[PDB]
């Protein structure tokens, strides 16, 4: 019949039309940005939320996968022994002063790396709170991990403004922060029309490109990036 | 901040080379160069039920149904020739150097406070006790583990290859060098010195060593068993099986060398057992008890982390055993 | 309601087109009430002649097959039917879903009385064997095993052992010729416990509730799922009483004019499938009629089984 | 319990197949469970393997199995310290022994 | 703007064969066309328990429970025969060039901007100290890993194969010819314009590289590992399995060609360790490190950006760590 918008997802159904058995039917393809995903012939006969709801499996599948594709590392302040896990952090990025590591008796507390090769670093309680506070994992980070690395830079000479794909994954419908246009603008402190000329592309008109601030606000207010 | 590295991975010096095993006569061993091999072969055995039984096997008429159908198996066997009351068994060493080097590390701060730590140790007492032991373990045919047990006499030559040919040969009597004593003998200092040459980098040792016992005409030798997947039948079961490698059967490579880094006489339980071998948590699989717990501090790990991290140097003999770990090599750090 | 001083095993019997909707909630397998009636019947037919009554039946199931299929789209399924004549008019009937399957079970028979002193134990158990294989278990016409290679006998096994070794012998003997297959049981303690359970859980819960719940895999949220104790079928447990009963004559169309007649709802309860080792005597998994008719409650159950 | 019931199960559907399938020729085959893998080889065979059956009484196959059960526990020394391995030891030991009982009344 | 290419990725240079492993014995080298191969054998190793422990098992009771229960494993292993001493391994290596040119370039400006970037790097200076850094890796024998920690005596001979036959003739000593400095010869420098012939576009250069290595009679000789399935039983584990292509021990051409690609001295770390390959973001995969880190900008693609996009020429040193890097390859660009 037509595309259907769900997430980055297009369900999009093939134009020549068939009829198998009695029915028509119609190849619907689920399309993550210009790759296809997986293909099913569906009945004319069926709703478009048919449609929707019967990819819905493949949409999920992707999302878990994303989701561990992306899984932020995870440090362990452990005691000196080292086999007693007392706490477990999920950081954004690994600190810059951790190396092959293993806790000693000397230091009541030591943080390592959640893998076999555990780098890591003897820190006390208050440098564990400093460390934790500078590099959390926000809980929607393994987004980054579909978004570029140019999208993400926090200079702006290396900045790339998001696309309408790119801005598509987590802006409204059925996102993967799961946020509406409405609430996304109500988050960036305006209305929604004027975030509805950032959201839709096509045409140069009302194709407004969102700003490096707003982006990296509007980043830190979903729990994507920066928001430690 | 000198953490331990999460790995320390060290090559193992003292490599041995699988240790071929030949027969033939006593005072023909100068002659011993074309000695036949042993070769591994198949005999039938047939047994009676001869394990302890859990009290419900203990019925007359079961245990008479049991005897009734004794269990068969096929057994590789390595027995001498007739003509040959004398085993010959041959292998290489090759020392190393670089002892306190890893081969895979993480931290190269803990890299190089252990390279530093090392050093201090060749410094004021080299590769000299730790070789000699290794000398006294090539001068009585340790490697020969079941193999001189019941033997009339042993005797052990080694000789030093330097250009393909022999540099000096080191001629031995293995009933004198006894496998509990460490004492001196100027043979075994001049040993212990190219054993401490090779062990300090200062040259290349390649070692020729082989062991002729006198067990007995057509006797049982005890070659390196092998691990059977039992995907056979029932009656040729095949229970045992004995490692060769090309007809010729042999010893493994690591059986010699857990031979050589027996030279343990500093664990914190009584030694009037002798030496045992060079390891963490001093486990013998023989004795199933491990001397050098960790509850007694006086393990591999405890000591290299006292002696490295806080400084604690330990007592001469247990850094000498730690040194000893790190000349036989492992997957130290986390595991 | 009796110890059975015999068991005869009725083999793999194939029944061709058995009555697969079991229940009006349940489908599958057939109802034991079919197999109890089946037992009842024979006794009726030959185990009078024979002096003998057959009461109790153990069934093993060793293979089942559904007339099914399922329609593309769609996770449940449907039952294949059979083109009915047509009418006198030339037209379609009007179709009436009616599904199939075909099983394979053998029966632990149950019996007791003096003929088993009268009568060699082989010779009894070919005579109830060839008179059920004339008949039908439930709906479905028996296969009687004809120009296979190796047909089988029943073996009917006194239950009334000299030692308890040798009944013991006796009994795993049995229970390796029915080896593949599970032993159909009854399970009312099970559900009234699970029922109770459900209760301490959420009040005023039906044991329709604690039914279902023993039958759907639940997934619990850390997502795993909440296991079962066996296999835990919903199967018809009996008929309740839904009128008073009528005298004999009194009720329109009857299938008989002498026997009374009363309107029933269906009862429903909570059976098991286990493999048969897991039993301490075959005796147990024998399904009898209990009927209390001052009440309803015309029911088939497995007493004495655990 | 149940997993050592699918195993008779298994057996049990292991007689609806061959006679002499374990007779068949192959470098390997599981000889060492083949003497309860086909039953009726002892009709197939008068006394080449019919004998062995019944004088082996293989009950062992199931400390085979054992093995194989060895590998569905979890490998958390957690359990080993703890009197967990010690009572699945012991229920381990009270089934496989019931499995080596049934398997040894087969020639009856 | 001149961007960099999304796609960018770039076929290898300097392709090295899989690297046959023989056996022999020295000064038979001359005619070594014959040897037999290294095979790769099987032995078996019980274990006791050398790793550390987390707190739990080092209760005595627990610490002997686990020595009573060995861990049996059989492992691949390659062994000479005990009547020879030389390993020989042989492989061919084929320099393409064209390095500048990318396989896959997404912006046409960009390309042509890299293009000019390598032709006035090649016009400034030519494939020449690269050159000499890949030839001084061909005549030590750093292709030979762990076969030369211990070595007494390695060779390494190259032919030149034009037309199916030796167009030139060069023979080295691979320990003369260390692993730390990068010196002037002759005939390295002959072996240098030859690889910078073939690297610049003058020329079809393909070398046969043979190795002869004193490692000991019947020693362990070290092929590449495979990667273990760990899908059968525990006693027969598999723990290593070596690589073989033929019934035959060899090392893998990737290995090859990292050892060759070891040239890369000019990291901001000091020349403690020597020359590391030649990778983005310098990466060393024993020491667990990286040199040439992003934050001290001194990785391939900062210099890069800099030398293309914004006409930000590094020094000498970093020009000859990003061309070797092209020399290299790799998926370069944006995913």
């Amino acid at each position: 019949m037509n595309a259907i918008h769900i997430g980055p997802f297009s369900i999009t159904p093939a134009a020549r039309g068939l009829h198998y058995g009695g029915l028509p039917h119609h190849q619907w393809t689920l399309y993550y940005g210009p790759r296809e995903m997986a293909i099913k012939t569906l009945p004319d006969s069926y709703t478009s939320s048919e449609v929707r709801d019967e990819f819905s499996d493949i949409i999920a599948e992707f999302v878990i996968d994303a989701r561990h594709r992306y899984a932020p590392d995870v440090l362990e302040l452990v005691n000196s022994d080292g086999d007693a896990v007392l706490a477990r952090v999920a950081v954004s990025r690994l600190p810059e002063a951790l190396s092959g590591c293993i806790p000693d008796d000397r230091f009541p507390y030591w943080l390592l790396t959640a893998s076999r090769p555990r780098l890591g670093l003897p820190v006390t309680l208050n440098e564990y709170t400093a460390l934790a506070v500078e590099l959390s994992a926000p809980p929607l980070a393994w987004i980054t991990g579909l978004l570029p690395g140019e999208v993400l830079t926090h200079d702006a000479e290396e900045w790339r403004p998001p696309t309408s794909w790119e801005l598509r994954h987590v802006v409204g419908e059925g996102s993967f922060t799961g946020v509406s246009g409405a609430a996304a603008a109500a988050l960036l402190g305006m209305s929604a029309t004027n975030f509805r000329k950032y959201t839709a592309g096509d045409s140069a008109a009302n194709r407004q490109k969102i700003s490096f601030a707003a982006w990296h606000y509007l980043l830190d207010r979903l729990g994507v990036k920066r928001a430690s | 901040i000198l953490s331990t590295a999460s790995v320390l991975a060290f090559e193992r010096k003292l490599d041995p080379s699988d240790a071929l095993m030949s027969a033939g006569a006593w005072a023909q061993r100068d002659a011993s160069q074309e000695w036949p091999a042993v070769t591994v072969r198949e005999k039938s055995v047939r047994g009676t039920i001869s394990n302890r039984l859990k009290t419900k096997d203990r019925d007359p008429a079961k245990l008479d149904a049991s005897i009734q159908s004794p269990n068969l198996q096929t057994v590789d066997v390595a027995n001498l020739p007739s003509d040959a009351d004398t085993l010959k068994v041959r292998f290489t060493l090759r020392v190393l150097g670089g002892a306190g080097t890893p081969s895979a590390c993480n931290d190269a701060a803990y890299r190089d406070k252990l390279l530093q730590t090392v050093a201090t140790y060749v410094n004021d007492q080299g590769f000299a006790e730790l070789a000699r032991r290794y000398a006294h373990n090539l001068a009585n045919a340790r490697f020969l583990w079941r193999n001189r047990v019941g033997a009339e006499a042993v005797e052990v030559r080694i000789n030093h290859i330097r250009q393909g040919e022999v540099a000096r040969a080191w001629r031995f009597d293995a009933l004198a060098i006894g496998l509990r004593d460490f004492k001196a003998d100027a043979e075994l200092d001049a040993l212990a010195e190219l054993i401490a040459s090779g062990l300090s980098g200062s040259g290349h040792v390649l070692l020729e060593v082989v062991a002729f016992a006198r067990i007995g005409d057509g006797q049982e030798v005890f070659p390196s068993q092998e691990l059977i997947l039992d995907k056979g039948d029932k009656k040729g079961q095949k229970s045992k099986t004995l490692y060769s490698v090309r007809d010729a059967a042999a010893i493994h490579s690591q059986k010699i060398g857990n031979a050589l880094r027996t030279i343990d006489t500093w664990y914190p339980d009584e030694d009037g057992l002798g030496p045992i071998a060079v390891e963490p948590y001093g486990s013998v699989t023989s004795q199933g008890k491990a001397y050098r717990q960790p509850k007694q501090k006086l393990d591999f790990y405890t000591l290299l982390d006292n002696w490295v991290l806080r400084d604690e140097a330990p007592a001469v003999e247990q850094q000498h055993y730690v040194i000893a770990n790190l000349i036989r090599g492992g997957v130290f750090g986390e595991a | 309601v009796t110890d059975p001083e015999a068991l005869l095993l009725l083999p793999r019997l194939s029944i061709q087109n058995a009555n697969a909707i079991s229940s009006p909630l349940t489908w599958g397998f057939p109802s034991p009430g079919a197999f109890t009636g089946f037992v009842h019947a024979l006794q009726r037919r030959v185990g009078i002649s024979l002096d003998i009554e057959l009461d109790g039946v153990g069934i093993v199931c060793h293979r089942f097959e559904a007339q099914i299929s399922q329609p593309a789209g769609k996770r449940t399924k449907v039952f294949n039917l059979t083109r009915n004549p047509l009418n006198r008019d030339g037209s379609t009937a009007a179709i009436v879903e009616e599904g199939r399957a075909h099983l394979e079970v053998s029966l632990l028979l149950g019996v007791h009385g003096d003929g088993l002193d009268d009568h060699p134990a082989q010779e009894i158990a070919r005579q109830v064997q060839e008179q059920a294989g004339a008949m039908r278990l439930a709906g479905g016409s028996i296969l009687p095993w004809c120009n296979e290679r190796f047909p089988a006998p029943n073996a009917e096994l006194l239950m009334l052992g000299g030692s308890d070794e040798q009944r013991r012998k006796n009994q795993r003997r049995l229970t390796r010729r029915l080896l593949p297959g599970f032993a159909l049981v009854s399970r009312e303690a099970l559900l009234q416990q699970h029922l109770e359970t459900l209760r301490t859980t959420l009040p005023e819960a039906t044991t329709l509730d604690a039914l279902l719940d023993l039958c759907r895999i639940n997934f619990e949220p850390p997502w795993q799922v909440r296991d079962k104790p066996g296999w835990l079928v919903p199967i018809p447990a009996g008929y309740n009483a839904l009128s008073p009963l009528y005298l004999p004559g009194e009720v329109r169309n009857a299938r008989d004019r002498e026997t009374p007649l009363r309107f029933v709802e269906n009862l429903f309860g909570l059976g098991e499938w286990l493999s048969p080792h897991r039993v301490a005597a075959l005796s147990d998994l024998l399904w009898y009629h209990h009927a209390e008719p001052d009440k309803g409650l015309y029911r088939w159950s497995t007493p004495r089984f655990v | 319990a149940q997993i050592c019931d699918e195993a008779l199960q298994y057996a049990a559907r292991l007689r609806e197949l061959e006679p002499g399938w374990s007779a068949t020729p192959g470098c390997q085959l599981h000889d060492a469970e083949q003497l309860w893998l086909d039953p009726l080889r002892a009709q197939t065979d008068e006394t080449f393997l019919q004998r062995r059956l019944r004088g082996d009484w293989p009950a062992e196959v199931g400390n085979r199995f054992a093995n194989w059960l060895n590998r569905a526990v979890s490998s958390d020394s957690q359990i080993l310290g703890s009197p967990e391995a010690a009572q699945w030891s012991q229920e381990l030991s009270k089934e496989l022994t019931m499995f080596k009982e049934i398997l040894e009344d087969e020639r009856d």
